[PDB]
């Protein structure tokens, strides 16, 4: 996260870590939405221009953390792996269309002040909240700048941006399955994700009922925190339909 | 789930984190 | 970097 700030303790108490066990390191971020399910960016785990496809056995889940590279004794929460599911239309080829993916826990976590999961939007919640202007907030462990690396969970509240605005930025091709969001050049606040902050959640406060509701994903953008250009993220809602049939059918 | 979005150390307890009032502002619709 | 995670969960 760039030009964030630390989060508070339980802030984002759905915030995971995707940890790779071999070498043990940050991998990616994702998020709890349920106590044996959990979300992230497809990128996360299959990406064949840079060789990376991961397997269930690769990889661990750490939930409750705030400190990036402390052990958490007695407050975070670590789980392996039973399944891993890539949305089977996720296009890595051209431009990341459909970057979603879900990873089912061996065994249900068991939530606390640290550990809780996240809404998923309804269609309702998500057009009155997804409109320009509009804030939501990013977490993640991921690098400070393009050009390093927090202490602990790093937070930034980031602007909805008009979608002719957002395809105007880049020469990547927009779909409606991608939103974008940050500061415009003129506008004197900055902020974006970066690179490890891949795969965790862009979340919204309703203010119809109070509740903090996952609207994307953390998917791509060219740099990071470049005056002009935007973070890109998976519209969670658009691919509902898809999480609701693999949680249902498995 | 049921109790999903609300933070036991925020929502659970009526204390609000240092910046959802920006979000909040933000928010035209419905108002 | 990382502070090694307990030998439990690389089972
Ligand atoms: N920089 C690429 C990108 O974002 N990638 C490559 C694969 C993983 C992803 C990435 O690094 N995501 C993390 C990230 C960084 C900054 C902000 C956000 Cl929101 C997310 C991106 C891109 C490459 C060249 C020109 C414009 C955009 C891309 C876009 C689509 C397809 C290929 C490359
Ligand atoms: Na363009
Ligand atoms: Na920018």
């Amino acid at each position: 996260i760039v030009e964030g700030s630390d989060a508070e303790i339980g802030m984002s108490p759905w915030q995971v870590m995707l940890f790779r066990k071999s070498p043990q390191e940050l991998l990616c971020g994702a998020s709890l939405i349920s106590d044996r399910w959990v979300l992230t960016a497809a990128h996360c785990l299959l990406y064949p221009p840079w060789d990376k496809n991961f397997t269930e056995n690769d990889l661990l889940v750490r939930i409750g953390k705030h400190s990036r590279t402390r052990y958490e004794r007695n407050i975070e929460k670590i789980s392996m792996l039973e399944k891993i599911y890539i949305h089977p239309r996720y296009n890595w080829r051209e431009n990341l269309d459909r970057d979603i993916a879900l990873m089912k826990l061996k065994k249900p976590v068991a939530f606390s002040d640290y550990i809780h999961p996240v809404c998923l939007p309804d269609r309702e919640t998500a057009a009155s909240l997804l409109q320009a202007g509009y804030k939501g907030r990013v977490t993640g462990w991921g690098n400070l700048k393009e050009t390093g690396q927090p202490s602990v969970l790093q937070v930034v509240n980031l602007p909805i941006v008009e979608r002719p605005v957002c395809k105007d930025s880049t020469r990547i091709r927009i779909t409606d399955n991608m939103f974008c969001a940050g500061y415009k050049p003129d506008e004197g606040k900055r902020g974006d994700s970066c690179e490890g902050d891949s795969g965790g959640p862009f979340v919204m406060k309703s203010p119809f009922n109070n509740r903090w509701y996952q609207m994307g994903i953390v998917s791509w953008g060219e740099g990071c925190d470049r005056d002009g250009k935007y973070g890109f993220y998976t519209h969670v809602f658009r691919l509902k339909k898809w999480i609701q049939k693999v949680i249902d059918q498995f | 789930e049921a109790d999903c979005g609300l933070r036991p150390l925020f929502e659970k307890k009526s204390l609000e984190d240092k910046t959802e009032r920006e979000l909040l502002e933000s928010y035209i619709d419905g108002r | 970097d990382f502070e090694e995670i307990p030998e439990e969960y690389l089972q």
